[PDB]
């Protein structure tokens, strides 16, 4: 029934542009800057590209050709389009290298994403049928609910007081009648499990004389009831009586699309020296030294706290280009807020020299010249 | 030893220009 | 004229307005696109081309085979279309079809990231040298920018301390 | 998208008479080249290389370490076709001009034969044996033999992926080992920093690959088998290959300066 | 004079049921190995490497251009035999003691399968995908996946070392590795049976897939030496 012109637009590339996703959720009860805004935690717009034959003309498959001054000259062509046509009859765009190249940097570390576990550093990947699942069915139990990562209900501890009242008066209250039916289906089994053995030596699930008989018996044990209320409202488990419920469930898939590797249990075979012990080190920046407590370091565009251990202790205007130290990325994971938290640990010494050998900056070569 | 604090007297100064957390 | 209605108009309005106003185009995939790209925000950092070559890219898209198609790259769109197909032909649920198409997406993305590492390492075993990686190139740029900030801070710091000297009254020296 | 193009003289249908069976060339070019191109398409399906030819991809993705996997399929498709575009159904008589140039650089026609064949077996690995034409600014046109590993490229623009000699069996503590090792680090250090060790003329006109020999095992281990006892195998494959070299085409692409 | 060693369960006559045919094994081991050995015998006759076993030659004639030929044939001859040695006739079950350690290094058996196979298909070159055990800080028993490129001897003695027992135990930044399992990606083993692999049908991918179902997990466990918590 669709017209031929409308069938092409549906499959058009421009129509495939996903809607702008909400920004990384920050603390609602906190001040924020009004005008100046820095790079976000994760990208909210789609990064666009063209052929180098068309970029010379400013053609990006958009409403109008973009200016050549602000889109030509660089190596990697990347652009973000906030509005294809604004009230000023212009395409409000901006460079996309802030996030486009940060993905390439991270993926150059060759490190998978692991499931956060409170402090035997056993790492388990995210891409596993045991945990990475979203579909379910009524036979699911609470034990299996701890493996999922995508719940349809909110996290109580995270919701603000006002948001919690709206949830009760808009999602929990009108679900009273339906919840009674949920128990009827459960009590249909309460009767039939008395026939657990009647055959080895379900009813029609409508009994108002029963749903009341059950909940009144659970007022002395509030724990068993909460587990039953979570199944109906799809609430992520909170009390231990497991899947890192302290900070809440992730608002995104645990990987977040940054990197789809499953394990770092490989040994990069060096050309000459052979299989190495650790992974190649990475030079990191030093921001916000210790001496506003704590130290920060810029590791491949991401900000992670300094290693457990100097340049970090105090700020030194004498160093050129800032304090830069080599380090190895041990474990990386995504926070419940959507951020990418890297558990960074200081690197060794010999590996740094082994890396500089290929780069050529190694003042003293380890091959040949090294007598001992 | 004042040479040390004299160095930190400038460290906090530069850190005050890092208007970002 | 009466514009095309891309969604059923409100059957309850007794005196509706905006009858001669074009309506919004909404497809079933719009719901799925939003759901996918929210679970994979960094999937947007992958540069995707929207410029069309000839407009005939839809003639060779048979989503019954799998995610990998002709003409289009492996993107979040391929997961949505594959999801939509299963959700319609094979009568799968939104969640079930999402898992299936989503898992096939990971296994393909993994192999692409493994090739880069194995390709470089393999090349060097036979005498293959490469240029500057994006990691080193990124740090060099930060150095040039950080230095410019050091100059500004140094200049501004001087101004503030000088201002303090002038602010304090040293008009008479005794 | 990149599609398979036909061969030179109807080889896919009949195959060379005394060199490769019709089924061997089918598995060597039709079934393999299509496989590489299928993989290549998926890699440049949404990039700037979607409409670029193989060679353009071979030179563009030479130094970039993140696109190394793309260079392999591109150079492999080029080197493979480059090898089949120089054969002929019947042996061709070498040209007088070319025949005289070879003797001036290798002593005799067969002296070059045993050198290329010898280099193929000595390499002991999938690669290509190239007969390049090197001409420096003031030097006359001189020929030489060059060997490239799995997916090496002979062109100077892709010197980042020449892959001339192995590192496992050529970098040690012996006098030759240290020398080879130094060159390995000197190149990586110079390439990274951007410095060039050997000046090259503009346009990459230094080296012009004339002839090639695909020593990959998938091309001969079926027609000539493994080669137990010395009958057949890789050795016989290289020998028989010398009979089908289109010396007429090898002379045209050589473009030897008139000197006689 | 190195002689062609016989295989485990008459794979030359019968071959594995659902992995390779008797003809494929004939060209993969019976014919190829004989080609490497004879060429290796003519290079070590009347020398110190005359009766030395395979692993001793590759470690001795390691990383020197004068002995490149002997090393190549020696390593390929050893790795090739090491490949068919861990294959079982029927699919054997994985021991619990090994099933536990794999879950602590890789997180699941599936992840290991898609790392070893993934590393093979993403090679674009004939090599060997190894599963070596080593000792790393934080986990005494550590299993890692390593790849070799056309000559790679997974043992550490076949790599450059420093002096000051002058030669150091390991190479710069090196680790001490006990090879447990290997996969042979040379076309001699998979090209004939599984073909080129165009279009996805068969090919090197299907070859590596079927190989995972015929691994002698019994021997893969004993060579791991899960009893020695501290390896030196």
């Amino acid at each position: 029934g669709v017209s031929p012109g409308g069938a092409l637009l549906r499959t058009s590339r421009m129509f495939s542009l996903p809607p702008v996703i909400p920004p990384p959720p920050g603390n609602k009860l906190q001040m924020i800057s009004e005008r100046a805004s820095a790079t976000e935690a994760y990208p909210t717009h789609q990064v666009l590209t063209t052929f180098e034959s068309s970029r010379s003309r400013g053609d990006w498959g958009l409403k109008r050709p973009l200016p050549l001054k602000s889109t030509t000259g660089t190596t990697y062509p990347m652009v973000k389009v906030k509005e294809m046509d604004s009230l000023e009859q212009i395409t409000d765009f901006t460079s996309g290298t802030q996030h486009g190249l940060t993905l390439k940097k991270f993926q150059a570390l060759n490190i998978p994403i692991s499931t956060p576990s409170e402090i035997r550093p056993v790492q388990r990947s995210v891409f596993e049928a045991d945990t990475d699942v979203t579909a379910f069915s009524p036979d699911e139990q609470i034990q299996e609910a701890e493996k999922r990562w995508k719940f349809s209900g909110p996290w109580l501890a995270g919701m603000t007081p006002g948001e919690f009242k709206e949830y009760l008066a808009k999602t929990v209250r009108p679900k009273r009648a339906e919840f009674r039916k949920f128990i009827q289906k459960k009590i249909a089994a309460q009767k039939t499990e008395a026939a657990n053995r009647e055959l080895q030596e379900k009813p029609e699930s409508i009994t108002d004389d029963e749903v009341t008989e059950y909940l009144r018996r659970l007022r002395n044990d509030n724990q068993v009831l909460y587990d039953l209320v979570g199944q109906f409202l799809d609430l992520a488990p909170l009390k231990p009586p497991s899947p890192y419920g302290g900070r809440g469930p992730p608002i995104t898939h645990p990987s977040a699309g940054i990197s789809y590797l499953r394990t770092a249990a490989y040994l990069n075979n060096h050309p000459i020296y052979g299989p190495q012990k650790s992974h190649p080190p990475v030079q990191a920046r030093v921001l916000k030294p210790r001496r506003g407590n704590d130290a920060k370091i810029g590791v491949a565009g991401f900000v992670a706290d300094g290693p457990l251990g100097s340049v970090m202790d105090k700020f030194d205007p004498s160093i050129e280009g800032g304090a830069k130290l080599w380090v190895n990325v041990d474990k990386a994971t995504v926070d419940s807020t959507g951020r990418v938290q890297l558990t960074v640990s200081d690197a060794k010494a010999t590996d740094v020299l082994i890396a500089k050998e290929l780069i050529g900056d190694a003042r003293e070569p380890i091959f040949g010249s090294a007598p001992k | 030893v004042q040479e040390l604090l004299q160095s930190e007297v400038t460290s906090n100064n530069y850190m005050r220009m890092m208007r970002r957390r | 004229p009466y514009p095309i209605q891309h969604s059923p108009p409100n059957p309850r309005a007794r005196k509706p307005r905006n009858l001669f106003r074009p309506t919004k185009i909404v497809y079933p995939e719009d719901e799925l696109r939003r759901d996918f790209y929210r679970d994979h925000p960094w999937e947007l950092a992958r540069p995707r081309m929207i410029i069309e070559l000839d407009g005939k890219d839809a003639r060779f898209l048979d989503w019954s085979k799998g995610l990998r198609q002709r003409g289009i790259p492996l993107s979040g769109e391929s997961v949505v279309q594959r999801q939509l197909w299963l959700m319609e032909n094979q009568g799968m649920t939104k969640q079930e079809a999402y898992d299936k198409a989503r898992h096939e997406f990971y296994k393909l993305r993994q192999l692409e990231q493994m090739e880069r590492r194995i390709a470089v390492e393999e090349a060097r075993m036979v005498g293959g040298y490469f240029g500057k990686d994006l990691l080193t190139v990124g740090m060099e740029l930060e150095n040039k920018t950080y230095e410019s900030w050091k100059k500004w801070a140094t200049t501004e710091i001087a101004r503030q301390e000088s201002a303090r000297a002038s602010m304090y009254t040293n008009v008479v020296d005794n | 998208q990149h599609y398979l193009m036909p061969l030179r003289d109807n080889f896919e249908q009949e195959g060379i008479r005394n060199f490769l069976s019709p089924g061997s060339v089918n598995m060597a070019y039709t079934e393999y080249q299509t496989f590489i191109l299928e993989k290549l398409n998926a890699l440049v399906v949404g990039t700037d290389f979607e409409q670029k030819d193989t060679k353009s991809i071979v030179l563009a993705t030479a130094r970039d370490p993140e696109l190394a996997h793309v260079f392999n399929h591109a150079s492999m498709a080029h080197n493979n076709h480059f090898f089949f575009d120089h054969l002929s159904p019947v042996p061709v008589k070498m040209g007088d001009k070319l025949f005289y140039h070879i003797n001036e650089n290798f002593g005799s026609v067969d002296t070059l034969r045993d050198e290329m064949i010898g280099t193929a077996v000595s390499m002991f690995g999938p690669g290509f044996v190239w007969l390049v034409r090197t001409q420096l600014p003031g030097q006359p046109v001189a020929l030489r033999v060059m060997a490239t590993y799995l997916a090496g490229s002979p062109y100077p623009g892709a010197h980042w992926r020449r892959q001339e000699m192995d590192a496992q069996t050529s970098i040690g503590s012996s006098p030759q080992g240290l020398s080879n090792g130094q060159r390995f680090f000197e190149r990586s250090a110079a390439g990274f920093k951007g410095n060039k060790l050997e000046p090259t003329a503009p346009g990459g006109t230094d080296l012009i690959p004339i002839l090639c020999l695909n020593t990959w095992e998938y091309a001969w281990l079926r027609e000539y088998g493994t080669g137990v006892g010395g009958m057949g195998g890789k050795l016989a494959y290289a020998q028989s290959w010398w009979n089908m070299i289109d010396w007429a085409k090898v002379e045209e692409e050589a473009r030897l300066e008139t000197r006689i």
